[PDB]
């Protein structure tokens, strides 16, 4: 689709965890192609940033809306 | 976001000085196109649905395959959504003209849009074709010299054919 | 940042709504307003540094131990007299920005957000700030609505630090 | 809608309101905006003191380094929440201060109790507060970016009870959830459990009768 | 919340009648005095600050029983809330004389303030004295004769005076 | 939550006073029962299974009837609410003892019990039963003198029980 | 409020768990420092009137225009002298309490939530209590745990107060 | 984990504070605790073989159906003895290792969370290994403050199983 | 997050052995050192205002061009959030220390820190040199050898400076 990335290789996948990143102290990015089958939605591609504890119920939540997710990373 | 005021406050306090003699002659230069201004914004809002309406039936007038059956108009969820985008850009280019400024419009509309279309399959040069549709008509209702008083209008119209244009550019 | 245009567009964007006559209201009383802010920031840019300087000293006179006093917070060395004498010329050059803004903006975003923080952490005392603040009032010689909108944003910097 | 009796029942404020909405690229005011939407919501209007701020969470909201939910989620977990409504508190007074702070509504049925109460004892507390917040109620209402709110008006999968038990948890604008005359008591565990439902008594203010609170 | 201006147009739609010319006339002499009411709003608005703290050390001076060990305004997180209430309720008089209607301190100021006071047992005769002091300070500020243009400004001054009654009334 | 130290002090903060000298010895005293107090939170949480479930089967044996089909212990999900409620009033019980204060207990556990047993027809009166039977099971697990230093724990036995007979009589 | 026992149970309440090894730690650790906290809440009681007194005319001498400059906000009258020492006696109080307590918890609650707002509103600086805090730090004449813990709570409320 | 020291930290990161008194006074009741944990460990650590053959032994007894019953569950064949003294070694490895972190973490993250699912999918009794674990509390022969560290964390696995 | 204790649990239980004599000898010395420890995570706390106040000041007096107008910390805003970074990153190494293990500072603090301030432009190698600053009057605090039972505090010393060194490599 003549389109680009973002590049996570390295140490630019990190993001901060402080006290927000649940018992593991782990972030998942996930990175998603979403439109609107609920809330609008503001972009055809977004990211979310979850905690191990909370990546289940994000991955459900992603497949109830019928979105696709493109790439998972530990961030 | 910003306005034609805080534009320039931005820049001057970045570079720790006052604004320049100029610089508040070229701001009281924009004071004196106000209600011109005032008067643009008023004239699209009053004729935006008749500007998104005709726009889009053009649109899709000249170009059909958006229409038929598998067509990315077709159906009436992606239909309405068509309209939908079309009346946001309106929207957005008249905020634009409000505040005199583009940010309003590149960072809360036109950013990430092209990425949206292509992550989507909207076509966006159909999209752009359908903003220049829009752009023909609001400009022209702007121009109308009845019932208003009389002066130029060619500085305010040249920029919001800018805005315009840029929403032609981002989709495309 | 807080000015008219910008809460006019902000307030009907979070609306999903085209501007209307509520909105071209608020347009036309900064049309009103701005040419005074213009012609305020202009007499206040132009006298600044006698402003500034006057308004220095006036906070030494109140509070003579500023001067008297050693310590990084104090001024009695050129070094806190500088420090101190461009602090009160960032209060002055922001509200030239209110004024050309139309709002409080400029204040809020470049000075007022964590001023708190600040003086906390380096020991400075807003009260030395309001007395700087009250001669620049007494003195910008501004009247009509210059003066009127001038003082609300020096007022507005007096509240926050009090 | 509410309309005629929006004043009188401490609506009307809410009816000017729109949801509090962070976009992506995201200004400096916006994220204010919500940090001061989120501390008003999910603390029920309680004053927030300068050093009981969570300033590491707010500056990760400032920085897109967590979403509104993620914030959300962070103040509901955070010791301050637990302070104001969890150590003090009859867990069914807990999970009726959960559902309002963040689902903007009251609990509809015993089940809602049944299930938060073995949740927390099962799995603790940051459990219990990961269900409001990944629930489908949650994601269909404010998903990822929008501040929760109370919800006054009438939704598809809402039950009558819902509306008269808001008013049960509601006390007016000018009111926080720990400054009510019920104070730390279970405003709802005779109702759900009777499934009852009680006349609904309007804020002070513009209620004469606004203190009627009925025996054991 | 209403204005001015929209309290009579609620009054008039519920009886489903256009507003009749004396209404009309009557919000005209309402526009007549704005610029009074701009500036009292300015005034109190511009020594917010001085009113509350003023007012504050008067009431705890003349009720020390407030502030001495188990007072309801001893130690730092009471004072600070009794700080924020006068503030607040002085914030919202400000725009209650701005609409020039006492709705936006019905709809949200007093909206269930007696109940926060009953349950946490702050003594609300006491809250009535403090609002009383702030309604003396902000008069006399509204009504400074220096460094404006004179006039008589007794109407917007009685109006002031009636929101900071009820707001004292709605307390104690 | 208050513990031991926090209630003297905020009772002295109320007065504005400093912690007497009987005060301050009387917190002392109960330090040097620090010991005990741990062990007995120690030996009571060590058995907490056991206490539940021999309680649980003894209540059931002596009243037949909270199992009986229709009975308020009938069925599954009904059976481990009441097993979970055992469990809920003892583990708070042990907290009191912890710290030394009712406080926890009382806003925890029994604030709103009884109205919620009411309210659902839970038999209080049998829950009190079940509550004794922990009682006399916790505090004869507490007094056992094998495999621990010898002393006189009698002052902390009558504060475990006297806990257990507030979470019975908050409910009978 | 922050003290260990209540922060052992409120982590196990979280939890939904009962007290284990951790939390009893954790009381064990109370009763090896409450009886110098004791002591030094007796101590500091004992010599309160002593180190309020120094205290306050410690904070006189280091800002001599505290007793010099008319004022709400300063000790230049006996009005202001009394508030002084008021204050001062209500942080050497609070700090018996925190000590009592084994935590910061009284500090937390009593003093320090909302002291910004407070010192702000009625222009008291925080240096000049910053400096009580430092004298009474000087001159209670503790030591060993008594004098870890007291300064610990002392130490604190500079913190907070800068 | 749940050990004294990273819940201390946890908690007050979740305050954005500084680490206090309170939690200087849970590393002290740590301090107090270690020698006697670490020297439990060893103990444990140097009789294992013992304890866990012994264990075995004495579910075998208890159970003998799991020696004498074809099954997949059960230990009637060397492949399900060996299955057997692995988990129980599992456990008296973990409890070790709460005795040197202080706490039930080491239980919580490797054993116990998941356990109901584990014995529930395969068949296997929680009273199976609530006799083996009784086993290791009336043998490994400690006394004090480790005896009492050790059958907390034994004691807190049975009440997990029951 | 591990801690000195559970750092070498975990690298146990990964390997299936129990803890080695060497590796409970070990851990017996970290206990050894306790109560060093404990001193210097209180010494840091009771100064945290100064060290960071001071290191902030040095730091913009050696590299003026932070706080000049359009610099990174000029604004009051910046200014706030850039003392507030180098508290956090103190109370982050407080943190390592008292836990006795990095983990606590690279999982919650560091990971992703860098990304941040290079997305932001703030100037990576100034956060370093101040926390250097920081490092620096943190470790003669903590060596001040008055008010203290005298002793050797090389190693605890030794292993705060680590600490500190990777907060300034991560930002770096
Ligand atoms: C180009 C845009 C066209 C044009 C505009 C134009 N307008 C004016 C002057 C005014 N227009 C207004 C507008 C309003 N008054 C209202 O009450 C409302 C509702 C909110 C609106 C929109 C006003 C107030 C003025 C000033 C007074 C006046 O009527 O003249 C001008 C004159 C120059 C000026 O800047 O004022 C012009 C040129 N005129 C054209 O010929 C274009 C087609
Ligand atoms: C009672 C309130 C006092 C009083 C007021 C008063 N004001 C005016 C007139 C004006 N006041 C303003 C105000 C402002 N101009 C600005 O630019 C701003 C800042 C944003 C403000 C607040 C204006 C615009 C006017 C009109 C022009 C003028 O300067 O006169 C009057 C005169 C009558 C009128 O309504 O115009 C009066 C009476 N006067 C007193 O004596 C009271 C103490
Ligand atoms: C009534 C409760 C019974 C009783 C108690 C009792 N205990 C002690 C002394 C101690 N008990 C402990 C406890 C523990 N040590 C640990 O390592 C742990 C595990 C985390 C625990 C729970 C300790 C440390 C002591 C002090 C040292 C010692 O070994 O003795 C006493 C003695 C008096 C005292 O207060 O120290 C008593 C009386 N004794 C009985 O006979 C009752 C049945
Ligand atoms: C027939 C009963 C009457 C009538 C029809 C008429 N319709 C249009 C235009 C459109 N019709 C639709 C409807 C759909 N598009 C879809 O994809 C689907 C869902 C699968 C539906 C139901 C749409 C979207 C349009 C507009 C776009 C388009 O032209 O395709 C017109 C022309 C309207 C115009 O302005 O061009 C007409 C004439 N008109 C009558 O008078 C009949 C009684
Ligand atoms: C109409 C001329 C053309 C067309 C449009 C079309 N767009 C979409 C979907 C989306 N459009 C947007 C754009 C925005 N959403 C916003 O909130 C804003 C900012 C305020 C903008 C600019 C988005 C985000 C989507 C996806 C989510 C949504 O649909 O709401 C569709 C539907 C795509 C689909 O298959 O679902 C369509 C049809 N399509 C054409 O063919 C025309 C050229
Ligand atoms: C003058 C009234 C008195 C005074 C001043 C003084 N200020 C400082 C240091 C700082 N001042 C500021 C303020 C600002 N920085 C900004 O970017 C803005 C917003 C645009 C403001 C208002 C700051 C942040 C500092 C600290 C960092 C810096 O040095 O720039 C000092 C020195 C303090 C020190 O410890 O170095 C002084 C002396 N002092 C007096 O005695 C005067 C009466
Ligand atoms: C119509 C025949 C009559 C009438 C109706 C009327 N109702 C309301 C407002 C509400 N109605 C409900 C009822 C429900 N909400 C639910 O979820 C369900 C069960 C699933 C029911 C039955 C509620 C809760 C409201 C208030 C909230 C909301 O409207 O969203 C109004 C409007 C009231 C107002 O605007 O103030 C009206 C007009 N009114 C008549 O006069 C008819 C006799
Ligand atoms: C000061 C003159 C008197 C006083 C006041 C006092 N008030 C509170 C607590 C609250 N005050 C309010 C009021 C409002 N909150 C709002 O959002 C609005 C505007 C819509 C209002 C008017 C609320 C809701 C509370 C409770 C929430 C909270 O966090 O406090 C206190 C604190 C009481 C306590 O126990 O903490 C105090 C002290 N007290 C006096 O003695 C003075 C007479
Ligand atoms: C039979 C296959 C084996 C057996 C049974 C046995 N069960 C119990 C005790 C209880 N059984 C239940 C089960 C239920 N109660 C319900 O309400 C329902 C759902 C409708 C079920 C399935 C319960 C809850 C108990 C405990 C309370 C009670 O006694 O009613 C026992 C006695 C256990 C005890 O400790 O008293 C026994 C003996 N035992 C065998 O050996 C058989 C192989
Ligand atoms: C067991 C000895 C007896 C018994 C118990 C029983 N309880 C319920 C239901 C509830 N129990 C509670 C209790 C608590 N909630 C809290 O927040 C606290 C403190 C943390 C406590 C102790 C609540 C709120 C409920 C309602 C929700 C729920 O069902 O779990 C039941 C179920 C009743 C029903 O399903 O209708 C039972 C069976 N019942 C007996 O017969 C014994 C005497
Ligand atoms: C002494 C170092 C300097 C000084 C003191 C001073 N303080 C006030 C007024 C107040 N002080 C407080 C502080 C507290 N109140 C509390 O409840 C607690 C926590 C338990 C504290 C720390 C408050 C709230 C006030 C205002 C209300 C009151 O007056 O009680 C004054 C008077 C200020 C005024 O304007 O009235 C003074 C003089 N002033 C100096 O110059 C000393 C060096
Ligand atoms: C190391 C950088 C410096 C140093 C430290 C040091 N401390 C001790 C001993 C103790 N320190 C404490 C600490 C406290 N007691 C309390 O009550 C509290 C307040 C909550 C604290 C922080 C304690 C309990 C001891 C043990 C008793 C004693 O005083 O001896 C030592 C001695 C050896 C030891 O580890 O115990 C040392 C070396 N000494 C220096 O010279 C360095 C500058
Ligand atoms: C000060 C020595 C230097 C400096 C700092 C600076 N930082 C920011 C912004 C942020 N800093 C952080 C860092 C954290 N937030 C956390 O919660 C934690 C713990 C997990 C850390 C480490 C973040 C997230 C931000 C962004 C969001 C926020 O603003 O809080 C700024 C402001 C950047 C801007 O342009 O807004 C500054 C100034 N800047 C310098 O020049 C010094 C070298």
């Amino acid at each position: 689709r003549n389109t680009a990335s973002p590049v996570y290789a390295g140490s630019t996948a990190e993001s901060l965890r402080g006290t927000s990143a649940g018992s593991r102290n782990q972030m998942y990015r996930l990175q998603v192609i979403q439109g609107a089958a609920g809330t609008r939605v503001r972009r055809g591609k977004a990211e979310y940033l979850v905690s191990y504890d909370n990546l289940s119920a994000k991955l459900q939540q992603i497949n109830r809306q019928g979105d696709t997710v493109t790439m998972i990373s530990l961030a | 976001m910003f306005d034609v005021f805080t534009r320039v406050v931005s820049q001057a306090d970045a570079r720790g000085e006052y604004l320049s003699g100029s610089q508040l002659d070229a701001l009281s230069a924009t004071v004196a196109e106000g209600n011109k201004r005032i008067d643009s914004v008023n004239r699209i809002t009053g004729n935006a649905s008749a500007i998104v309406s005709n726009a889009a039936r053009a649109l899709f007038a000249e170009q059909p395959q958006l229409i038929q059956p598998g067509g990315n108009a077709y159906t009436s969820r992606r239909m309405a959504a068509c309209l939908r985008d079309m009346e946001i850009i309106l929207r957005y280019v008249t905020y634009a003209t409000f505040t005199g400024d583009a940010s309003v419009l590149e960072d809360r509309c036109l950013n990430g849009l092209r990425e949206t279309y292509v992550a989507l399959g909207v076509p966006g040069a159909s999209v752009a074709a359908g903003v220049q549709k829009m752009k023909e008509a609001a400009l022209d209702i702007v121009n109308d010299p009845n019932g208003i008083t009389r002066g130029d209008c060619s500085a305010i119209v040249a920029e919001i054919a800018g805005y315009f244009d840029r929403a032609a550019a981002a989709v495309a | 940042m807080k000015t008219p245009l910008t809460e006019a567009v902000s307030t009907a964007d979070s609306q999903g709504r085209f501007l209307s006559s509520t909105e071209l209201q608020i347009a036309f009383g900064r049309l009103r307003q701005a040419n005074a802010g213009l012609q305020a920031a202009k007499a206040l840019t132009d006298n600044a540094q006698s402003l500034v300087n006057g308004a220095a000293q006036a906070v030494y006179n109140k509070f003579p131990y500023t001067t008297q006093t050693q310590g990084n917070n104090f001024a009695a060395d050129q070094r806190g007299k500088d420090k101190c004498a461009r602090d009160i010329g960032y209060y002055l050059r922001i509200v030239t920005y209110c004024l050309v803004a139309g709002g409080t903006g400029p204040l809020d975003e470049y000075l007022i957000a964590g001023i708190d923080e600040i003086n906390r952490t380096f020991d400075l005392s807003p009260s030395w700030y309001v007395e700087a603040l009250k001669y620049i009032k007494a003195n910008h010689g501004l009247s009509g609505d210059a003066r009127d909108e001038a003082n609300s944003y020096l007022d507005y910097a007096i509240n926050a630090l009090s | 809608a509410i309309t005629t009796a929006a004043s009188r029942l401490g609506v009307a404020p809410y009816n000017e309101s729109r949801p509090v909405e962070l976009r992506p690229d995201f200004s400096l005011d916006d994220a204010k905006m919500v940090i001061r939407a989120v501390y008003r919501q999910v603390l029920g209007n309680d004053y927030i003191m300068d050093s009981e701020r969570l300033k590491g969470a707010e500056s990760l909201l400032t920085n897109g380094s967590i979403s509104v939910r993620e914030f959300v989620r962070t103040v509901a977990k955070s010791e301050l929440y637990k302070k104001k409504f969890l150590y003090n508190n009859f867990q069914t007074r807990v999970i009726e201060l959960n559902y309002k702070h963040l689902l903007g509504r009251a609990p509809f049925s015993e089940d809602e109790v049944i299930f938060h109460l073995d949740l927390y004892e099962n799995q603790g507390f940051d459990a219990d507060i990961d269900s409001y917040i990944d629930s489908v109620e949650y994601q269909e209402n404010f998903g990822e970016n929008i501040v929760p709110y109370y919800r006054f008006n009438n939704q598809v999968g809402d039950r009558t009870v819902g509306f008269t038990r808001m008013f049960r948890l509601y006390r007016g604008y000018a009111n926080s959830d720990r400054s009510q005359l019920e104070r730390s008591s279970s405003r709802l565990a005779t109702e759900l459990g009777q499934n009852t439902v009680s006349a609904i008594v309007g804020p002070s203010g513009s209620n004469a009768g606004w203190a009627y609170r009925p025996s054991r």
